[PDB]
């Protein structure tokens, strides 16, 4: 509708994926403007920004783990 | 989890462009991209519509069109407790002498409406600088903010550092908040409070001049709302919770400046001598928050020493004069008599503290009132004195007694001395026991005296530290005690 | 006391070298193991935090 | 009702209201905030589609965009009677002492009223006795007339309040009220608590006669931009049924400053030195509230904190017009120790007038001040070549102008703890006897040692005659 | 040289490194079941540096 | 990168760039010139949408609206090495003497880097023994402190500028850095040129032994304000190298200056004289990288116009917020001696405290400051009344005052107007127990006329012995 989704996963989405994820946006509206970057530098985790919320599962803990350990 | 992007980095100040549900003072984050490992935070202050401009807590040169922020969900705070005593930390809270990270349970948010009127309680306690000068004539107490306004290199830190020192035994959380000042200069302090061992009870902000102006305007706030965790809840020191605390502001006419820089990069319209209006709010709910507690809300209190910078002796300017009317006292320090060898230049005639008079021990007011009505016999024979010799000889006597006096209250840097051996001093001095002491020897005098006190006669300190508090300090016992001590001395010497 | 600290300051860039090393190493082994352990199977995660 | 918040610009809240609800100009709209707990704003400027700019009066740093703002339809309402007496109040009128709130049956008054008519002004002065010799002397003070005190940060303008409540507010003959509106509140309250609750006049302490409102710096903007109309609310009451009141603001100067500040983040054009451009208007709306009027008098006192020491700053030069006694603190009289510090040349009153004060007051007055601009005119011959080349006559009116600078100096019950000596209370009469004896050439011989800090002229010869 | 030594030590993965990849991947990316689907070897497999 | 010019008014342009990849704050981007050369423009501002606000640097007479422009993905570059020794450069760090570039394999540094870390900073502070008889006795200098020098057009400025790169090279490194904040192209550029390669040491010129750095008067704003920083980034790498650093910047008031026209062109609210509001943070981003570190240290010397004579005045006020020391050239002094003609009252040093200096130092120190100023209360008097109305006890202090400050000259090894006397260099060890001993009676036989350019006090003796 106007929410739009910024989907950035580490490797490339088959279009069943893809067609999950957007079955995972029925929370909201179902199919959302929804745009898919690669950034293959994250791994084993996908950072969905509905509208201007964020939500982090990739990568993250182990960088936290970093900043901590040095 | 809730984001925005920056779409300007202004001066000192990027504007996040959509970052709804975030707090009129809350701390946004921008976390860290590739060339920046760290994440640098700032103060979401005006909140307009679509767009949050937020002052950068740090560089700006690092933050770029586009970057994300993330809002951390609370107000602008710093970690507070006992784990921030013995270290050096930003304003943030983030160590920088390298220790390792500071450790903490809960973090209280700086900029806080200061306790109230209820909640409070006139000064009773004393607190003990360890100069001669200011313990007896400009009488500090615990809760009372007393300002130490100068001109320039007179001695304020070093005055402030002195009492900083003083507090080892007394139960007291030094706070040492560096605005502005060189590193150079904020290294030098720490290794000062480090070598003495002031450093296992001192907190040290530390908000130098290359630091961006978004620091050096929270680095007071942020020691003030470690000193009201100290205040409130209390740390344990040495065994004892101890619910007072010190907080030196240090130059807070940098402070100001820091805040002036601040306000005209926003574009605020600017004031007397080009600050901001509301610079007087700045240092008022700054300094209000240093308050002495009641026994209903705790019984702690945090002691302020904001120190001024004078330009030329001016104290009639407009922070100064701001400073001067939020707190409760002056020790004006003057560079003629800093240059003059009275190295704790103090003027007596201006310096002054309108409450903690009454929060003094006893012996020291009881031995100092004196000192203060010949202090003042001194300044006002003083301009008599031009004509050589044709006064009378009482007076003569007088102006020899002021001068011994003044050479009394000279005291060297880095030797505070505890209140036994203050008053034990000043007793000899105003009994007319020193009028045979030349003049330039007054100082090895007083420093012989001590040293035999603490050698030959512990137990004479010993009695007029557990006599300090009673109503009429000059008992018989411990007066001929103290007088056998210094005759026994002065027929030694 | 000054050369200790010297050889601290050779040794200070070699500790963060190592650790950050360490930390990188034992990312790089969950990026290497991605793929055995699956290499797209991280969205149930997601949808139940979404 | 039921707004929402568009903007957050410091203590200035920009609420969305419904077309056909928006709050009126000085309505009281509130945010829940959550925890039981609301924040106050007052309405300032109705902006387009239902927008309209409110004043914090407190906190506002942990709210966001989009917050519910409730209009309560009625502008700031405090309590007003008898139940207010011997209470601290803040500016909303919420109870801040340990005691339990107003009850509801108390009468609520708007704080922003209509100052009297022109029609219902008293005109009726005479001299109000503080015991003070150079404000009882040069400024006598008015019954039911404002006067104020002027004066930098070290002058002795708190204290000068201080003595003036320890000597004045216990022979009341009413009520009394006080406003210390962005002063500490280490002295401005909680240090005067402890004297007003430690006066006793009869069987009921000065405390418990007195209605009290801080919003002391500490407070943000809005609180002590309207804790000086949250007093005139109170006092206004008492004054309407005819009891006199003793009105006592203190720093009237952060009023305007608070005023400044929230114009600031209001999106006024400064005027003049950052100042609001309604400066004026504001000053004006305050103080034509403090007007003793037919029906009951109140007797203002208040305190004005001048930039440093500029005098000539836009909230000074605008209180100066508003009063009918003037004193004036100076910096350099107080770092002589001179510590009244009233400039008698800067000093003035109305009521300063022969058919009122008395033929022999005014001329005795008039002569201290002829003497003392003597002195002013020749500072800098004295200053430079010496007192040696002024005439005979120029050389003793010099003397005897420092004799006089010197005798102004006067110890207060209050001010004890800095100056050991005891406060003395002086009355007019023997003030007026003082100085006419002073200037007559009686106490010539004195050196001008003697005159420092002394009652009257007797404790003067009595000192002297000790000192043979 | 000490500095080298000490490194040489560390660098040798019995010193810390299977222990530290095996504690992150057991906190961070399964419940002790870092290993999960193989990656029996290639734990550490890589781990050159 | 690869943005376009949107906007050029003076010295101050905006260049837009995508969306992504704009340039930071201070990063330096380059406008090609349609020749070998370029313009360089440090960004100051971002705003809007991809544009960034820069200032010019350069003529930006012959821009036009629309041309590209590369971002260089940082500061101002800057070469660093000994490949900077014995060059003089501009604020970009191109070289503007005849030799040629400087070329690709030297190192380039951001002009912009942060001052050393708190933990990195001297506890104690130690004295940089200057050579100097006056100056290493009444102001001593501070290593990795800064230092003041006043007096604007006096005498003795510029040889003590050269005697101190040629001490720093004889007692420390050695290495030195001019950096001539607006510096006058002919008065203060090729006349110090000839100067420094003409004055020779050890067979070494000292412009051999020092890098010059010129932000000239007829350079933009932006030239003028960055050329201190450009300094202090080819002073760094030998800092970094262990060695002690000597650095002259010239009139640090035209730097303050250079900041108030950049705030003042970028649109920025004015501040108490008229001053950038940035003053305070611009006066810390320079003067708080020149600190003694454990590595090195960079001492510094900054010339210091104050404004009319307002010291109080924001700038030189700022200055003194950062300064260790002072040292004051008088013109009365001066009318006559063209030696270093400090005046020992208005000249003082932070460092000149018993902990530091020692007690010897401080003793000696204070007590020819209080001979002179008994001469200098007793002038008057002296040129009223004359020598015999003077009594006793005063005549001595009298005449051992004109011995003393006649005994603040110093034989150069490098100088103006070489008088030949042989160079001598004094530490501050020998100067206290010379002076010791000018005070304590010894050297009262010489006349007074006999202390031009002594130097020691085994030499005052050497000089009575013929
Ligand atoms: N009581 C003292 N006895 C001897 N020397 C002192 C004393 N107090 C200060 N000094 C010396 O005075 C000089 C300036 O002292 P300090 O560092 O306190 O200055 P300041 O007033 O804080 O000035 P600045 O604005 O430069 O920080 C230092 O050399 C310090 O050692
Ligand atoms: N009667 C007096 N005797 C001695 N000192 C006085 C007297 N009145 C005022 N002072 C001095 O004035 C100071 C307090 O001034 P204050 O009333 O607080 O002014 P402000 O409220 O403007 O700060 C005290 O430090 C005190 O020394
Ligand atoms: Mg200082
Ligand atoms: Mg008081």
């Amino acid at each position: 509708r106007a929410v739009d989704a910024s989907v950035t996963s580490a490797i490339e989405l088959s279009a069943e994926q893809k067609e999950r994820i957007t079955r995972e946006l029925q929370q909201r509206y179902g199919d959302v403007h929804v745009t898919y970057h690669v950034d293959p530098t994250l791994i084993g985790g996908l950072i969905i920004r509905v509208g201007d919320q964020v939500l982090d599962n990739s990568l993250r803990a182990r960088l936290s783990a970093i900043q901590r350990v040095l | 989890v809730n984001v925005g992007t920056v779409i300007a980095v202004g001066d000192g100040v990027a504007r996040l462009s959509g970052l709804d549900q975030v707090v009129a003072s809350e701390i946004v984050e921008f976390p860290p991209k590739a060339g920046r490992n760290e994440s640098i935070y700032g103060i979401a202050l005006n909140l307009e519509q679509d767009s949050v401009a937020a002052i950068i807590l740090g560089d700006d040169e690092t933050i770029e069109e586009g970057d994300m922020v993330t809002s951390t969900g609370r107000v602008i705070s710093v970690p507070v407790g006992q784990g921030l005593l013995g270290r050096v930390v930003n304003p943030l809270g983030q160590p920088i002498d390298g220790k390792g990270p500071i450790v903490y349970e809960k973090t209280r948010p700086i900029e806080r409406i200061a306790p109230g009127v209820i909640t409070r309680k006139s000064v009773d306690t004393p607190v003990q600088t360890g100069i001669i000068a200011i313990d007896a004539l400009i009488p500090i107490g615990r809760g009372q903010r007393e300002l130490i306004i100068g001109d320039r290199q007179t001695g304020k830190t070093a005055v402030a550092i002195d009492t900083i020192l003083n507090q080892k035994g007394q139960g007291m959380v030094c706070i040492y908040v560096a605005i502005g000042q060189r590193r150079a200069q904020v290294a030098q302090v720490v290794g000062t409070l480090e070598r003495f061992g002031a450093m296992e009870y001192t907190i040290v902000v530390s908000a130098t001049a290359s630091e961006s102006a978004a620091l050096q305007y929270i680095a007071p706030y942020a020691g003030c709302a470690m000193g009201e965790e100290i205040m409130e809840n209390g740390v344990m020191l040495n065994g004892q919770l101890v619910k007072d605390a010190l907080i030196v502001y240090d130059d807070l006419s940098k402070h100001a400046v820091a805040y002036r820089q601040v306000s005209l990069l926003l574009r605020r319209p600017p004031g007397r001598e080009a600050y901001p209006g509301d610079v007087f709010y700045l240092h008022s709910r700054l300094l209000e928050r240093a308050a002495r507690l009641n026994e209903e809300y705790g019984g702690g209190s945090l002691t302020a020493l904001p120190v001024i910078e004078t330009q030329a002796n001016d104290v009639s300017a407009y922070i100064p004069t701001n400073v001067i009317s939020i707190t409760d006292g002056q020790i004006y320090l003057e560079s003629d008599l800093f240059n003059a060898g009275q190295r704790p230049a103090l003027n007596v005639g201006i310096s002054v503290s309108r409450v903690g008079g009454a929060a003094q021990t006893r012996a020291m007011r009881a031995v100092a009132g004196k000192l203060k009505g010949e202090l003042a016999q001194f300044r006002d024979l003083a301009a008599f004195a031009q004509f050589a010799s044709d006064l009378d000889a009482t007076t003569k006597a007088q102006i020899e007694r002021g001068q011994r006096l003044q050479e009394l209250l000279k005291q060297p840097q880095y030797q505070p001395l505890p209140v036994e051996d203050q008053v034990a001093v000043l007793y000899a001095a105003t009994n007319n026991y020193l009028d045979d002491v030349p003049v330039p020897l007054i100082t090895k005098w007083r420093d012989d005296f001590l040293a035999f006190l603490r050698t030959a006669h512990p137990e004479v300190r010993k009695l007029i530290y557990d006599n300090r508090l009673d109503r009429k300090f000059p008992t018989p016992e411990v007066k001929e005690a103290l007088e056998a001590a210094i005759k026994e001395f002065k027929a030694t010497s | 006391a000054q050369a200790e600290q010297e050889r601290i300051r050779m040794l200070s860039e070699a500790k963060s070298q190592i650790a950050d090393l360490v930390t990188l190493t034992a990312s790089r082994v969950l990026g290497a193991e991605l793929q055995a352990r699956g290499h797209d199977a991280l969205i149930a995660e997601s949808l139940a935090a979404l | 009702a039921k707004g929402v918040i568009q903007e957050i610009i410091g203590v200035v809240i920009r609420a969305k209201f419904p077309e056909d609800e928006v709050p009126e100009i000085y309505n009281a709209i509130e945010i829940p905030l959550g925890n039981g707990d609301r924040l106050v704003c007052e309405v300032q400027q109705q902006l387009g589609n239902g927008v309209v700019k409110a004043v914090a009066m407190g906190s506002t740093d942990g709210l966001r965009r989009g917050l519910e703002v409730i209009d309560t339809g009625r502008p700031i309402a405090v309590p007003v009677g008898p139940a207010t007496l011997g209470r601290v109040f803040n500016v909303l009128g919420d109870p801040i002492d340990g005691m339990g709130p107003i009850g509801p049956e108390v009468e609520r008054r708007p704080i922003h009223r209509d100052p009297p008519s022109f029609e219902e002004q008293n005109t009726q002065a005479q001299i109000f006795e503080t015991g003070i010799k150079v404000i009882d002397l040069i400024a006598p003070f008015t019954r039911g007339g404002k006067t104020a005190i002027f004066g930098g940060a070290g002058v002795g303008k708190t204290v000068v309040i201080q003595e003036l409540i320890a000597n004045i507010a216990k022979e009341q003959s009413g009520f009394s009220v006080f406003a210390g509106v962005g002063e500490r509140s280490r002295e401005g309250n909680d240090l005067i608590h402890e004297m007003k609750e430690a006066r006793i006049d009869e069987n009921t302490t000065v405390f418990d006669k007195t209605v009290m409102v801080f919003g002391q710096m500490n407070e943000p903007p809005g609180a002590r931009l309207r804790v000086g109309l949250t007093a005139l609310t109170m006092a206004e009451y008492f004054r309407d049924e005819g009891r006199d009141i003793l009105l006592f603001i203190d720093n009237i100067f952060r009023f305007v400053q608070a005023g400044s500040e929230v114009s600031s983040l209001l999106g006024r054009m400064p005027s003049q030195v950052g100042y609001q451009p309604t400066l004026g208007t504001e000053m004006g709306e305050l103080q034509e509230r403090i007007t003793s009027t037919k029906r009951g008098s109140i007797t203002s006192m208040q305190a004005v904190y001048v930039p440093a020491d500029d005098y000539t700053d836009p909230a000074p030069a605008t209180v100066f017009s508003h009063l009918d006694a003037t004193i004036s603190l100076e910096r350099s009289i107080a770092e002589r120790a001179i510590f009244p510090a009233v400039d008698p040349l800067a000093s003035t009153s109305r009521i300063l007038d022969p058919n009122i004060v008395g033929e022999e007051h005014y001329r005795v007055a008039q002569e201290v001040k002829r003497v003392l601009q003597r002195y002013k005119d020749l500072k800098d011959i004295i200053a430079i070549l010496g007192m040696e080349e002024l005439s005979d006559e120029d050389k003793l009116t010099v003397q005897r102008a420092r004799k006089i600078e010197l005798f102004f100096s006067q110890p207060f019950t209050v001010a004890q703890q800095f100056t050991g000596r005891p406060g003395k209370y002086v009355p007019v009469k023997k003030t007026v006897e003082s100085f006419a004896r002073l200037l007559n050439g009686e106490g010539d011989h004195i050196p001008e040692s003697f005159f420092y800090m002394q009652g009257d002229f007797d404790d003067v010869l009595a000192a002297y005659e000790a000192s043979q």
